[PDB]
Formats: structure tokens, sequence, C-alpha cells
RNA sequence: UGAAGACAUUGUCAGGUGGGGAGUUCCUUUAGUCCCUCGAAAUUUGAGGCUAGAGGAGAAAAGUUACCACAGGGAUAACUGGCUUGUGGCGGCCAAGCGUUCAUAGCGACGUCGCUUUUUGGAUGUCGGCUCUUCCUAUCAUACCGAAGCAGAAUUCGGUAAGCGUUGGAUUGUUCACCCACUAAUAGGGAACGUGGACCGUCGUGAGACAGGUUA
């Protein structure tokens, strides 16, 4: 009941710092794939096909050898 | 209602022994019965809790009396490889 | 003239000029175009039936009902079929759903082929990635025996564990593993199966990319990792069992680097080894030299498989038998 | 000199061809607001897959998917039709991500092995990122600028 | 068609309208030439003269 | 690398048994005298013979995937689970069996429950809420399953009915590839 | 004392494993040394060692997910209302101006170039069907003109124009497309789209059912 209670009187903040939570993520998103575009630009230097890695991964990996 | 695993409610010694007890929370003992006769023991109260009711005495009694010879190899086996240790 | 002829070919069909000249020196003008026209030339499809669940007759009236067309693979393959055309998919129908075969190619069907697995053997597959191999081994000695199958990727040895479930080997241990580790960590089996990865030059129209995507560095880090293959099988045989024991080595490579020499230097180093008759009927002799090297004359036993001789995938074949 | 790599890239493709479904899978399924069909254009590849349960409600219909799409080239500035390979993030919903969803902004994988961009030690490279920059939906084809 | 079938929204069928609308604009801008051919052949073979070869 | 427990091997013999008749027919010893033992990795069991678990021991928790069938892998709440990896067995050992047409097959292979309609012949005196297994017409095993009801219900019942509660079937294998 | 019989068999080590028992509280990612070792390779590479950049209470079960079913809570009572139409999107080139201080922090129309896009010519679910009144024109025909190799005839495009009239068959679940028959012609629309189930539950939880009800 306790936790009933705080959900209810919380109710609308949840919601709106979950969509500002969604927002900032594609915000950290669009800039690291302008960080991509930079850099690979800039310089690259890649082996045949895309490391097998999924996303998040091969590009730390890239800036790690930025 | 609510589980009674959640719920932090003691075992009672009743007429059903809670002989010794784990601490709460801290390493729970683990007992193998890898053993085959342990496997047929477990596996025949499995059965008969699955036959259930029965018209029949005799059909009642020697189910019983298999599930105790059940137990009884189990035992058995259990003493020979305390004696086993004992000697190791 | 060659030179000629060498910038000629580049050009028109896109090959690395390095690739080129090996590939120059493995057959002559008429035969190299004859090579190069095949390899871009898409191979047929073949099924290979489950002898465990089905038999060849039944699963081809059954096709046919459903509407495709199908052919025997030549006298050679009782369990294979090809296909022509096909109304339903080849993925969705009741025969492959629940078992009945598994499509694959000609070059797949050689190797077990050339293995003689029998009944309660311990085997071993060091590379099986589509399963097909490990899974004709089982329907060849109908699940009685061990088999054992080393893979390196979880992705393929999903794959791998999925083929062998659907068609009900029911005696596979699958284990992600070094192939070199194998042996050391287990060994002993009665038989053992190396399809060692190689530059893949014998089959471009499934992988396109070897028509350029092999340098000279692949074309030397390869050969030395299956020489230690073949060692860590070598290791792995028994020299004496029961059940005559042998160890098959195949690959889809057609470059010499990749072929003859690699055995050549097992036999040398290990001389428990001979080699005896493969038992392939179709086929072309293992070449006694080469570029300057000399090979031992047994390797005229040893077959290889064209797609422009035969419509089948650029495969190569070795048997071992093992003394102590 | 576009003019003359398109031309270039055509007559290679030229020369070298000259050389069940979802939804009625669900219908099926149904007879023996419960569906949810994506209302925007996506990526499959592999012409018949059995989704697991966790996405196997999301249905997709059969005119959105688009094959390949419409690749520019920062450089050397020829932009050329390539077939879509995969997709890999789309930072919009990453449930979007995993069915293949094309947004705005949306890597993916596409074969570059007709552009024979050489790459580090004299090597080509077939496949590389590529970001959708357009709105799909909004605009039927699909464009991205590749990633060099 | 099957993109306004599936379409979601009023702003949706206004760009999928103009896009294909401009695809066939565009077509006809890149077949700007063969009209004129076309139109002058259609003149003269008008203006031709109309024999018999059997008479 | 353990063997199971007291309560895990009670519940997985309580679902074996549930679904099999002969387990003293599975754990009974053999002419050389190995024994199917179960063995469960990463919370997931397996059914393998003695002597592979001494062989496979050798290797490393870790590095080791697979071994024998897999028979089922435990929940968090501790409910023990048997799959189509589990079906051959499963089906060797089956107590009620069903069996379906084809155009009722082809929805139970894509993940449909079984309609009145799709059964070829029925088992007799099939309990409420038994478990069965659920063969093709040509004694395939296709899956397994919960009966919705009993053999009388299922015939006074109307053909669109739902007959058997699809559990899993042939779906986990091409799922993954 | 006899027997099986060189089959079994036992012991010796070199390994590996080990959550079970006992006791305590390094590996992961990266680059170099191209130095040493082991290899391969007709002479150059591969795998370790070494170095230096960044990471870290224990078997009972846990952490976590833009995911699933279930039960519940929270939020919006619902949509558009100077909205709608005929000319695509992506990237480059060019580009007057404006801009952080100046066409370069940069924004930036019309065009052109590259992709779609090229060397031989069926889609549609409930619906409708008929009649009648009125109105709009974004005009099928009638009237009028402007343009076209428009000889004539027959036409095409454009516009002024709503007074006038604006029929069928095939096909279909049914409409349009296409197809063919008349006919000057068989044009498009508006008229508040003009008039005549959900819980109370009970029996199941790996999935559901209920001649059960409360009933709005």
């Amino acid at each position: 009941a306790r936790k009933q209670r705080d959900l209810k009187k919380f109710g609308k903040a949840v919601q709106v710092q979950k969509q500002l939570e969604r927002a900032k993520q594609k915000r950290e998103a669009l800039d690291k794939i302008n960080q991509l575009k930079r850099k690979r630009a800039e310089g690259g230097a890649l082996g045949a096909t895309e490391a097998d890695d999924p996303f998040d991964v091969a590009v730390d990996n890239e800036l790690s050898r930025d | 209602v609510y589980s009674e695993k959640e719920l932090g409610i003691p075992q009672l010694n009743t007429v059903t022994p809670v002989g010794v007890t784990k601490p709460k929370g801290k390493k729970k003992g683990k007992v193998f019965v890898d053993d085959r006769e342990s496997m047929n023991t477990i596996l025949a109260m499995v059965e008969a809790e699955k036959q259930g009711q029965i018209e029949s005495k005799i059909m009642r009694a020697r189910q019983l009396e298999e599930i105790r010879e059940a137990r009884r190899i189990e035992a058995e086996k259990k003493e020979a490889e305390r004696k086993a240790l004992l000697e190791n | 003239y060659t030179n000629q002829l060498l910038k000629d070919i580049c050009a028109y069909y896109g090959y690395n000029e390095y690739l080129a000249e090996k590939l120059l020196n493995l057959f002559p003008p008429r035969e190299a175009f004859a090579f190069f026209e095949a390899n871009e030339t898409p191979r047929p499809v073949v099924i290979r039936t489950n002898t465990l669940r089905t038999h060849r007759r039944d699963l081809a009236q059954a096709l046919i009902n459903r509407g495709v067309t199908l052919e025997p693979v030549g006298k050679w393959s009782k369990v294979g079929l090809q296909v022509f055309d096909s109304k339903v998919p080849l993925g969705a129908t009741p025969e492959y759903l629940a078992g009945h075969y598994i499509l694959q190619a000609a070059s797949s069907f050689l190797p077990v082929m050339a293995l003689c697995p029998q009944e309660n053997e311990r085997c071993l597959d060091m590379a099986a990635a589509p399963g097909g191999k490990t899974t004709h081994m089982a329907a060849l000695m109908k699940n009685t025996g061990v088999i054992f199958a080393n893979d390196p990727s979880k992705s393929r040895a999903k794959g791998l564990i999925g083929n062998i479930h659907r068609l009900g080997v029911r005696n596979t241990i699958v284990c992600n593993y070094d192939a070199r580790e194998f042996p050391r960590v287990i060994g002993g089996f009665d038989r053992v199966l190396l399809d060692a990865p190689c530059s893949g030059t014998g089959v471009i129209c499934k992988d396109p990319s070897v028509k350029t995507n092999r340098d000279a560095k692949d074309f030397m880090q390869l050969p030395h990792t299956q020489k230690q293959l073949l060692l860590a099988a070598i290791d792995s045989c028994n020299h004496a069992s029961k059940t005559g024991g042998y160890i098959v080595y195949s690959t889809c490579s057609v470059c010499v680097e990749e072929n003859e020499e690699v055995v050549n230097y097992a036999l040398s180093r290990r001389p428990n080894v001979k080699l005896v008759e493969t038992g392939l009927p179709f086929g072309k002799e293992g070449f006694t030299s080469y570029m300057g090297k000399t090979f031992h004359p047994s390797l005229k036993l040893t077959r290889r498989f064209y797609p422009h001789l035969y419509n089948v995938d650029g495969f190569f074949v070795a048997k071992f038998k093992k003394i102590g | 000199t576009a003019k003359a790599l398109s031309s270039q890239i055509k007559n290679k493709r030229a020369e070298k061809a000259a050389r069940i479904s979802e939804e009625e899978m669900f219908k099926v399924v149904k007879t023996g607001g419960w569906k949810r069909i994506v209302t925007k254009p996506t990526f499959v590849g592999p012409d018949f897959t059995r989704r697991p349960v966790k996405y196997e409600r999301f249905i997709r219909p059969m005119g959105l998917r688009y094959k390949k799409a419409n690749v520019t080239h920062p450089t050397l500035n020829v932009t050329v039709q390539l077939p879509i390979l995969s997709v890999k993030k789309n930072p919009s919903n990453p449930l979007y991500t995993q069915l293949g969803v094309l947004t705005k902004g949306t890597i993916i994988e596409v074969n570059v092995s007709d552009l024979g961009i050489v790459t580090a030690s004299g090597k080509i490279a077939w496949g590389r990122y590529a970001q959708i920059t357009n709105n799909p939906e909004n605009d039927g084809c699909v464009n991205a600028v590749l990633l060099v | 068609v099957r993109l306004l079938k599936y379409a979601q929204s009023l702003y949706q069928c206004k760009q999928l309208k103009r896009a294909a609308l401009g695809r066939m604009a565009t077509l006809i801008k890149r077949l700007k030439d063969p009209l004129i051919y076309l139109d002058q052949v259609r003149q003269h073979l008008a203006r031709l003269p109309d024999i018999n070869p059997t008479t | 690398m353990r063997p199971l427990t007291d309560q895990e091997m009670k519940i997985v013999l309580d679902k074996l048994a549930n679904y099999m008749t002969d387990l003293k027919s599975l754990i009974a010893p053999l002419e050389d005298g190995d024994r199917y033992v179960f063995r469960m990795q990463k919370d997931r069991v397996y059914y393998v013979k003695l002597s592979i678990a001494n062989i496979a021991t050798c290797v490393a928790r870790d590095k080791l995937l697979s071994l024998g069938t897999c028979l089922g892998k435990m929940t968090k709440s501790g409910k023990f689970r048997l799959h189509i990896t589990a079906l051959p067995i499963l089906a060797q050992n089956a107590r009620y069996k069903i069996w379906v047409k084809d155009n009722g097959a082809q929805p139970f292979l894509y993940g449909s429950n079984i309609v009145k309609a799709h059964v070829g012949r029925w088992t007799e005196d099939c309990p409420e809420h038994s478990g069965c297994v659920v063969y093709n017409m040509a004694d395939i095993p296709l899956g397994f399953g919960v009966t919705a009801r009993s053999t009388a219900e299922a015939r006074r019942l109307d053909p669109t009915g739902i007959v058997c509660f699809r559990q899993a079937d042939c779906g986990e294998y091409l799922r993954d590839e």
C-alpha cells in the first residue's frame, strides 16, 4: 500500500522523465554518429566487412583507436 | 493471499519434525541423490502421487510395499557407501 | 601473350592479379577459361535424404506430389537428389520440416562418402559448420556409436545443433573448442573428420568475395593453420582398433598451396601415416610435383573435383591410415 | 566523371546479367487488437523466417519493405543503388532496431562491392555503414549516405 | 498504391502523393527528347505521299 | 559441473512422470553397466550416459556448451520445463499419443493450438489435463502438450474448439539459425 | 590343491576437470618490445613470454530488458476547423543576400548533375439500389473565339463560359481500370457524408472454457 501510494502521488513525473531520458538517449546516439562521421572522414582503414560486434561496441573500439 | 516462501514464517515443530534447519540466507547445503536407487525411490513416490486413488486394497498394499523396498535398497546402498568412506 | 591473357581475364572477370596468376598456372588456357566460366556459373542444389527417417523413392514421390522437379545425382550417390524447380519453398515443405532431408552440395556428399563409419564407432568432426557431415555420418552408422562435434563460433554452432536436432542424430556431443586443443583434451577417436577452413577458391558462386578477398598474406597463414589442423587430427587418430579407422581431409580450395602440399608435409613429418585409395569414383589425379616441389609419388590416389569437369563445387579429398 | 562511374557500374551489371508470407501465416495462426502491424518500412533479408514468440506477433506488411537503397558516396561524388545487407541501429527505438525499421538517420550495412573502393593493403571492401537520411514513410525511396 | 493503403496520416498521404507525382514528372522530364523526335516523324509521316504499290 | 540435487531431480521426475510412464526404463542399468544419468549445465538440464559424463568432465565448465540431449532448463522460480530437444525420449516413452493430419499439423508446426479437425485418430481414457505427445500421420514426433479436455468431451465438442494446449514443437530448432 | 587364462586384470606416471568435500577472503580490452622462445615460411610472418594505457560473501540464487501473457495503478474524455489542390526525395555544383567580424560558424531559392531511370515498341469489404430537389465548377456536349503541317474533312491543346442536357452491357462479394453498344455527350462533386458489448465470477495457468449471472 505504501508503494502504491508513492506511485499514485508521483504519476505524471515518471512519464515526464521517461520522455526526457528517451530524448537524451537519442541525442547521445546522434552525437556519437556525428563523431563517427567526423573521425572517419578525417581518417580511415578497415577490413572487408563490418566488425562482428553489434553497435555501441564497435563505436567505442573505433573511438579507442582514435 | 501471498506465497509462504516469500513470507518469513519460521518452521514449527509439529508432528512432522523440523529436524536440523539451515541458517536463513546463507549457503543452503547440497545433497545429491545421483544414485539410481534414490532416483527410483523418488520416482516411485512421484508415481504413487500420479496414481492417487485406487479401488483395490491389495493394489494399494503392493504399491506401498514396492516403494518401501525402494527406501530399503536406498538405505542399504547409503550404509555401504558410509562403510566405504569409513574404510577410506 | 601470357601477360595479355592475364590482363584481359582480370579486367573482364574482376579477379585479383595474384589469384589469376595462380589459376593460370593451375589450368591451361582452355581449361582455365572453362573453369572461370563454370565458377561464375551457379551450381545446382542437391538434397540429401535422411535414411534414419525415410528413403529415397518415398521422398522423391512426396516431392513429385508436392511439385518439386528431381533427378538422382549420378550412380555414385544413392542418398542424394538434384533440384530443378520447386513450386512450394524447400524450407517450408513438410518433409524438410520433419527432417526427411537437407539442402547441400555434392562437395558435401564427397568427404563423408570417402569416410566409412560403422556401427558402435567413435567419431570426431572438428569442422561441421552446416552440420551436414555429422548428420550424414549419423545416417550411415544408423545412430550407433558416439559423435563429437567441435566448432569455433556460437552462431554456426547453434545452426549446427539446430540441424542435428532436426535430423535426430541423438548421439552427438556438440562443443565450442579449438580444433588444435581437441586431441589433447580428449583424443582417441576411431575416425576423425577435418573440413579445414581455406581460401575458398573452390566456390566463388557461393562466396564471390574470394574472387578478390584473398591476398598473399591469407595464402600464407591459411596453409599453416590447416597444417596444425592435420597435426591435431593425426594426433587424435588411433593406430589400432577392432574396426579400421581412417583420417579424412576435405577442403573447398583449388589452389595448390592448400592442396596436396599440407598432406605431403604431414606424411613427411609422421611416418605412421600411409595414404590409401580414398574410394571415390570420379576425380582427378594428384600432382606429383607442381612448383619445383617434389611430393611423394603415392599422392596419385588423391582425387580432385572441379566445377568445369563436373557440376560440383571445387573440392579436395585425402584419406590416410595410421600405423602406430 | 559521375556519369562515367555510373556507366561503368551499370555496364558491369549488364554484362554479368548477360553472361509463405507472414500475413497469411498469422491469419492461419489466428484461425488455429491482438494483432499489431508495423506501419513503417523494414528490411527482412531471408525469404522465410519463423520469428521467436517475443517478436512473433509484430507483423510487417508486404509492400513496405525495401530491398535496395540509394547510397551516396561522400567522396567521388557518386550515387548508386546498392543492396541492403542488414539493419544495425535505429536511434528512435531499440525495438525498431531489432525489427529492422528504417527511419531517418538509421545506420544499416550496405554491400559496396559494385563501388569497388580499395582499402588499406590495397584491399577491397564489400560491406560498409550507411546512414539512411530521408523519411522513407514520407518518400518510399530509401536514401543513405555511405560512411567512408 | 500499397504505400497509400498502409498510410497512417494526412501528411503521410500528402508526401506520398507528392513523391509519386514527382516520379512521373521526372520520368517525362527525361522523356523530353523522344517526344520531339516522334512529333517530327509524325508530322512528316502525315505529310507523306500515299502510293499503291500493287496498282 | 554438478548432478541434480534433491528438489531439482524431484521436479524433474515430476514432469517426466507426468509425461512418460517407464522412467524405470529410462534410469535402468544397461548391458555394459553404463547408466543414463541426469546432467544440468548453466541452469539447463541434460540427459547423458555416465561414461559420456566421465569423459566430458575433463573439460572446463565455461568452455563446454552442450552434452548429450538437452531436456530443459529451470526458471528463476524453480519451475522445470521440458523442450522439443527432449522430444525424442518423450516420444519413445509416451503415455498418451494424439495423431494429427497434415492440414492441421502445418499450423501445429507453425505454433497454433490443436483443433478438433486436425486430429486423425484418438487415444482412449485420456485425463483432462494429462500430458500427451502429438504425432503426425507418419508417426513422426511433432510436439507435446496438455490436452484441453478428455476424449469424450473432445468427441462431443465443436470441431473448431481448441483440443490441446500447444507447448513446444519443431519451431525452436529453426528459430536458431 | 585345482581352475579361467595371457582376455580381463592391477599399479606406475604425463595430462585435464571439478559449483560436490576441505580451506582463505588474477583475468578482461589495447598497443608496443618485432626483444626472447616455439613454429611456419627459399629468408618474411604466425603463437606465446615481456612491457605499458583503461576495467573489475560466491552455489543460495541473483542482476537486467522501450519484449510476452496475466492482474492492477497512472494519463488523455475525442478529432479538425483560413485545414485542403499540380508539379519526389538524398548528395554535389552554382548562388543574391544575410551572418559570430566580413558570401564562409554558417543558412540559403531557380536550375543542372548522379540513384530510382532504359540501345530496338490488376487493385479493391459489407453494403447498397432507385428516384427527386438544390447548389458549385475543377466544362463531357452545345455556343465563342487563341494556337498547332490545321490543304479539306476529322482533330489536339488553351481559355470565356453552369442556360442546357449528361444512356448501357461484360465482369464481378462489389466498384473502378480495361473491354465493347448507342448517343451531341455519357464530366466531376457538396448539401450534420441532402428526401424517401464488460465485469462478478466458477472451473484451468506453459494455453482457455462456461447455457453461469449481473446486466447496461
